[PDB]
């Protein structure tokens, strides 16, 4: 769970451990039709 | 979203439509951070030009949709609004710095495929993703252009990061730190904005270093839409991160 | 100095007309 989180579960709630991880992509790595297009912005 | 294409189901599962219940409206998009936080901007609650200046039980929340206009039920969730806390420098008179508020849900809302948190990006992430070039993604169910045109689902668009000299060379409106500005140049062979109805929508980066998707700026302001040599304009929502944290520990 | 064309993101409608669906109870 590649995250250090940053506030207090108490006061922000639960959800952030997991934050940022889609459950029908990431979840199951399964990619998204354009994120691709995003990484590689990265490296051009 | 102008020049963008419908999402796939899941794909925004942090994506929050705000609502007004009468006279049925969409009013702005959102994002879910918590169970019990939804971030979107000061202005799509508190706009004074436009007579705009809504309490807590003047809207609602809806979490986990894809359909613009559908009842999903037993896939979205509607939340009432516990508190609303806008920033208190945000300058609604001038050019809308500081453009940011957070929604306190009135119970936590339950997780599932299509409803889940985005992460907020820590410092180093802030500063390694949000380069020129690099892209991000923007969503909603506002305009498809400049004008009524409104889409049946979710809209994405993909969307690179600008140099600051040129954001402020693009436009008479002072712009300020905490802003930042996306959108392909002129000649860059490629088009795309958000409009009027995306406000308060997440613009999101995909981390290189760890996979999670962190919501670096939300929809806030710009002229026209999908205009060329202007560029969409964004709340810098690491810079604001203090404001947040503040809130959240006082509720 | 000038904000005249200032444009802030939202702006609202129910677009086939008249309506969404409704909600909750
Ligand atoms: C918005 O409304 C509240 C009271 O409902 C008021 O305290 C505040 O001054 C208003 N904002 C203005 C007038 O800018
Ligand atoms: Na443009």
């Amino acid at each position: 769970s590649e995250y250090q989180t940053f506030f207090n579960p108490r006061t922000f709630g639960s959800g952030e451990a997991d934050c940022g991880l889609r459950p029908l992509f990431e979840k199951k790595s399964l990619e998204d039709k354009t994120e691709r297009e995003l990484l590689e912005s990265y490296i051009d | 979203i102008v020049e963008g294409s419908d999402a796939e189901i899941g794909m925004s599962p942090w994506q929050v439509m705000l609502f007004r219940k009468s006279p049925q409206e969409l009013l702005c998009g959102a994002s879910l951070i918590s169970d019990r936080w939804v971030l979107t901007a000061a202005h799509c609650l508190l706009y004074p030009p436009w007579d705009k200046n809504f309490t807590e039980n003047d809207l609602l929340v809806r979490i986990g949709k894809h359909s613009r206009t559908r009842y999903e039920r037993n896939i979205e969730k509607i939340s009432m609004l516990e508190k609303i806390y806008i920033h208190p420098r945000y300058n609604w008179r001038e050019n809308l710095d500081r453009d940011i508020a957070l929604m306190k849900l009135k119970k936590p809302v339950a997780f599932s495929d299509y409803i889940h948190p985005v992460c907020l990006p820590d410092r180093e992430t802030a500063a390694s993703l949000l380069q020129a070039g690099y892209k991000g993604r923007v969503t909603g169910w506002g305009n498809l252009k400049e004008t009524k045109g409104q889409p049946s689902v979710l809209q994405v668009v993909n969307l690179p990061i600008v140099e600051r000299p040129v954001c402020k060379d693009s436009t008479r409106i002072r712009i300020t730190d905490n802003m930042f500005c996306a959108g392909y140049k002129p000649d860059e062979g490629k088009r795309g904005d958000a409009c009027e109805g995306d406000a308060g929508g997440p613009f999101v980066m995909k981390s290189p270093f760890n996979n999670r998707w962190y919501q670096m700026g939300i929809v806030s302001w710009g002229e026209g839409c999908d205009r060329d040599g202007k560029y969409g304009f964004y709340t810098h929502v690491f810079r604001l991160k203090k404001w947040i944290q503040k809130v959240i520990d006082q509720f | 100095a000038t904000n005249a064309t200032l444009d802030p993101r939202s702006f609202l409608l129910r677009n086939p007309n008249d309506k969404y669906e409704p909600f909750w109870e």
